[PDB]
């Protein structure tokens, strides 16, 4: 069958600069046709022919292509331009997409704002505890959340949550809960949690007294 | 295969509007007034756009390697094409052109110079003068009448025309505007059967000098017999007098039969006098050529047909045009323009145009871009095999126009049907050669009509009876070159119409001389003409006519076995009259 | 308008059977070629099938899926005869020619069954440092099938609300967070209610 595959896997750009994104097709020069995902949103097809806008896409998007090698560009990147771009074939018997490519957005290092949440009084009740920190509008996505219990970390029984950047932002918020027996969480008094960040001049932490 | 679904709404739009534009010219023919003009001109303007949109969408999809040949072969037609051919203003010049050409020549009066404000048109009044009188002075007053007061007025018409009609087919990428025409018979591509569209004039020149023989004892009988009706009006040497030759441009001999009788004491071969005394209607006529087709196999005409069709001449405050005339307006809608005459003449002319509509109906089982016909004369082919099988004694005797009945008989039938078919061969090949050469540009305005009555006294042996100034234009005096259409097709017609007699006769079971057969209560000629009718487009027609005819080119052998008897019969009866003519005789 | 409306179940045991359906409006149905696509979570896109009116399929689905047109109701149908875990995907239906795109419906294919989620809200104890603003929140878990709704004030506030995607437990069941960031200054005087509906178990909850 025909494949193709796009040479940025993934690509994180900053806001107004000039972008290009490429897909390099296996044995064929067709008109090529792209599309704009937003993550949970369907796909919107952005280029219906190569250098043919879509009806609804702003002057912003260009298409071309020849070869084997078919591109997107953007003039001035614009924040709202987060998603994921896929390429169609349209051309053989077998209609296949390929390797898609994720855009990520750049904009001036952000420290998250750090929230805990104490589990809640039906949850203690029923037998366990769920102790929530959350890391919210700050940029970017990398960063170190720990948990520390009578300030012994905590390794296992954590799990995060990244939401998709904010189209308007270019931010993420990002959540952590630490599962305990009731018992556990009984036995001790001091909950933190503490996170690591560039934005940040050193670690911060916040806590709760059980 | 992937096009085959833009060739589906390519067929959804192109039948409405191929119809749309179709119709507004029914409407023009059957109504002339600015009513029809106004919609003829626009809904041509919009199937034409239509045609250079999609030919352009077409090229924007190559072809190869497709398995349903329908995809293959409807793709190659619409490659055929026009391509950003005019700008407004020269597509309007040719409307309006074509709208006053085709207005003057079927609106065109004659005042009768006794009374400047009587007048007579060429339907039916001035044709039947043509036709019938044979009053020299009469004769001479109709024939020139028209050329002088309506031929000198579609002069610079078509001389505008020439100029635009060359300009669009170099467009189209052709040599000329004959060139286009020439197109219609190429065959390109194709390994073992092909054909040029130059090669169309060295078959035509070629097989033109195997009738010269058969023609030009024609015209030696024709003359010397003319002699005995227009006793000092006609030389025995020289050629003959354009206005006595039985029709206004001296084409079909038909008329001058009541003239050239053979054997004149033989029970009438020419049954308009029966049609008469039968008192049949126009409908009666088409009636007993519906007939005809099924007694060969096929279906009878729609219901459509038989109450849209303008059979005869409207009241003469209608304005119409009335040439034969076979419609296929697409979408099922099929419709002829007769306007009857109560004789043989039209009788065997309704036999040619429902052979038209046969032939549509028949190739209506493939896409729209195959629905044309094999190529020009085949379409006309299929009317004259009819017609030529109902016109046998024989068959004129069974339809009840000949009461119950001979070498002379024979003979005396051969000689009509050579009138009608081989007086035309000549002034065919005369007609479109200088057409052809004025589109080439090799003869010049200067020398229009110099040239036509060059090749009226070289070509078909026929004369001016007054030297005409380069004032009038005299070709475009004739139907088929005022509206704008093609003429070469009826050279090629007769050739095709004796090979594939012969082939019919041979399913048909003649066992006899082409002269006598006709195609009768005979499933085997309609199974074998009707294998052939539906193909259309989809095969060239090298082939169509190989699969009927073991020919796979236009051939004059049959044509002249068909005649024969009369080639025989004439050389004795011209013994005592000069046989060629003279290039210099002029009534002047 | 061009509108796509897409519907069809959600769990289903695997080796089970399914059928997906999508209706067409503002245009000729039959003027177009009706597709099925299909997203696992974690991967790109995947042609399922085609349909003119040839029927063409991918060859990972060609022996196990069928698609079907009523071209007169305007309706694409997809039915899955067999189902494996790895068909487990947003399923989408769009309109191809010589685009546009109903709202992915989610089947999941596991043999677990629904169990439905327990509600448990978040509030931070009284800190006058996460002054600037202050985040409010409710936290739903354990729920296997993953099709869920957050509202907060019944659907009128979003002007600070973030939702979190579920993730997967040990426990094979899934759960996730949702937050509110309001003014501090709001906390004791105005309500903020979590609404959540999770259809496939029928489970209305609201609390604060
Ligand atoms: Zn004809």
């Amino acid at each position: 069958d025909i494949q193709m595959t796009q040479s940025p896997s993934s690509l994180s750009a900053s806001v107004g600069d000039r972008v290009t994104i490429t897909c390099r097709a296996s044995s064929s020069v067709r008109y090529m046709h792209w599309y704009q995902q937003k993550p949970g949103k369907a796909p919107k097809l952005l280029i219906y022919d190569t250098s043919k806008l879509a009806s609804g896409v702003p002057s912003r998007f260009s298409g071309s292509g020849s070869g084997t090698d078919y591109t997107l560009t953007i003039s001035s990147l614009q924040p709202e331009d987060f998603a994921t771009y896929y390429c169609q074939q349209w051309s053989y018997n077998p209609l296949t997409f390929g390797q898609g490519t994720k855009l990520e957005i750049k904009r001036t290092v952000a420290a998250p704002s750090v929230f805990i949440f104490p589990p809640s009084d039906e949850q203690l009740k029923s037998g366990t505890a769920s102790v929530v920190c959350l890391l919210n509008n700050f940029y970017p996505r990398e960063a170190k959340v720990q948990w520390k219990v009578d300030n012994a970390l905590q390794s296992g029984n954590s799990q995060e949550s990244v939401t998709e950047q904010d189209s308007k932002d270019s931010t993420y918020s990002l959540s952590s809960t630490l599962t305990l027996s009731k018992a556990d969480y009984e036995k001790h008094k001091v909950y933190a949690c503490e996170v690591t960040h560039q934005g940040l001049s050193s670690p911060v932490t916040k806590s709760f007294n059980r | 295969e992937q096009a085959k679904t833009f060739l589906d709404k390519f067929n959804h739009e192109a039948e409405d509007l191929f119809y749309q534009s179709s119709l507004a010219s029914w409407n023009y023919n059957t109504n002339i007034t600015e009513e029809n003009v106004q919609n003829m001109n626009n809904a041509g303007d919009k199937w034409s756009a239509f045609l250079k949109e999609q030919s352009t969408l077409a090229q924007m999809y190559p072809l190869q390697e497709i398995q349903n040949l329908t995809v293959k072969l409807q793709l190659q037609a619409l490659q055929q094409n026009g391509s950003s051919v005019l700008s407004e203003d020269k597509s309007k010049r040719l409307n309006t052109i074509l709208n006053t050409m085709s207005t003057i020549y079927s609106t065109g009066k004659v005042c009768n110079p006794d009374n400047p404000q009587e007048c007579l048109l060429l339907e039916p009044g001035l044709n039947e003068i043509m036709a019938n009188s044979l009053d020299y002075n009469e004769r001479l007053w109709a024939w020139e009448s028209w050329r002088s007061e309506v031929g000198k007025q579609l002069r610079p018409l078509y001389e505008e025309y020439v100029v635009l009609k060359n300009e669009m087919a170099r467009a189209n990428h052709y040599e000329d505007y004959g060139d286009y025409w020439r197109g219609d018979y190429e065959v390109n591509g194709v390994d073992g059967y092909d054909y040029s569209r130059g090669q169309l004039i060295e078959d035509v020149e070629h097989t033109f000098e195997e009738i010269k023989p058969l023609y030009e004892h024609l015209h030696a009988y024709v003359r010397a017999k003319l002699m005995n009706a227009y006793p000092s009006y006609i030389s025995p040497i020289g050629c003959l007098p354009a206005h006595l030759l039985g029709d206004m441009w001296g084409r079909f001999w038909t008329n001058l039969y009541s003239l050239t009788v053979p054997f004149g004491q033989k029970p009438n071969i020419d049954v308009t006098d029966a049609m008469v005394d039968q008192a049949w209607d126009a409908q009666r006529i088409f009636k007993e050529a519906e007939k005809f087709f099924v007694s060969v196999g096929l279906p009878n005409m729609t219901q459509g047909f038989w109450e849209n069709s303008m059979l005869t001449d409207p009241g003469n405050v209608q304005k119409a045009v009335c040439h034969p005339t076979a419609w296929d307006l697409g979408k099922g809608d099929f419709r002829i323009l007769m306007c009857t005459k109560v004789t043989m003449d039209d009788f065997l002319t309704a036999h040619h145009e429902m052979g038209h509509i046969q032939y549509d109906m028949a190739y209506a089982a493939q896409p729209f871009l195959l629905r044309n016909g094999a190529n020009e004369g085949f379409h006309e082919a299929v009317g004259e095999i009819m017609s030529l099988s109902a016109a046998t004694p024989k068959h004129l005797k069974s339809i009840g126009l000949l009461s119950p009945d001979d070498n002379e008989t024979e003979i005396n039938f051969l000689l009509k049907q050579a009138l009608t078919i081989v007086g035309t061969l000549p002034f065919t090949y005369m007609l479109e050669k200088w057409r052809w050469m004025v589109f080439k540009g090799e003869i010049p305005k200067d020398q229009w009509m110099k040239k036509w009555w060059e090749m009226k006294r070289e070509i078909v042996g026929v004369v001016e009876p007054v030297p005409h100034d380069e004032t009038y234009c005299d070709p475009a005096s004739l139907f088929h070159v005022s509206n704008d259409y093609s003429f070469i097709r009826y050279y090629t017609r007769t050739l095709y119409q004796f090979q594939f007699q012969e082939a019919l006769c041979q399913a048909a079971k003649h066992e006899g001389p082409l002269h006598k057969c006709d195609i009768s209560n005979s499933t085997e000629a309609g199974q074998k003409l009707f294998n052939m009718l539906r193909l259309g487009k989809s095969e060239p027609w090298t082939l169509a006519l190989e699969n009927v005819v073991g020919a796979k080119n236009m051939n004059v052998r049959p044509l002249l076995n068909y005649f024969e008897p009369l080639f025989t019969w004439l050389k004795d009866q011209n013994k005592n009259s000069f046989v060629g003519w003279s290039t210099d005789w002029s009534p002047y | 308008e061009v509108q796509l409306v897409e519907s069809g179940g959600g769990l289903v045991q695997p080796g089970g059977s399914l059928r997906l359906s999508c209706a067409a409006s503002g245009f000729t149905f039959i003027d177009y070629y009706m597709n099925w696509v299909r997203q696992a979570p974690g991967k790109g896109l995947e042609w399922v099938g085609f349909i003119r009116y040839t029927t063409e399929y991918s060859t990972s689905v060609k022996g196990r899926f069928t698609i079907s047109r009523d071209n007169s109701k305007n309706t694409l149908y997809l039915q899955m005869n067999s189902l494996r875990a790895e068909d487990t995907a947003v399923y989408y239906c769009a309109r191809h020619m010589y685009d546009f795109w109903g709202q992915g419906t989610l089947v999941t294919v596991s043999s677990a069954s629904t169990k439905g989620p327990s509600v448990f809200p978040l509030a931070p104890c009284s800190r006058s440092t996460s002054e600037s603003t202050a985040a409010l929140g409710c936290l739903v878990k354990d729920y296997f099938p993953e099709p869920v709704t957050v509202s907060w004030n019944s659907g009128a506030l979003t002007s600070g609300v973030h939702t979190f995607p579920a993730v997967l437990q040990s426990s094979g069941l899934y759960s996730l967070s949702s937050v509110v960031t309001v003014p501090s200054s709001s906390l004791g005087t105005k309500t903020y209610t979590c609404n959540v509906d999770h259809k496939p178990s029928n489970t209305k909850v609201d609390k604060r």
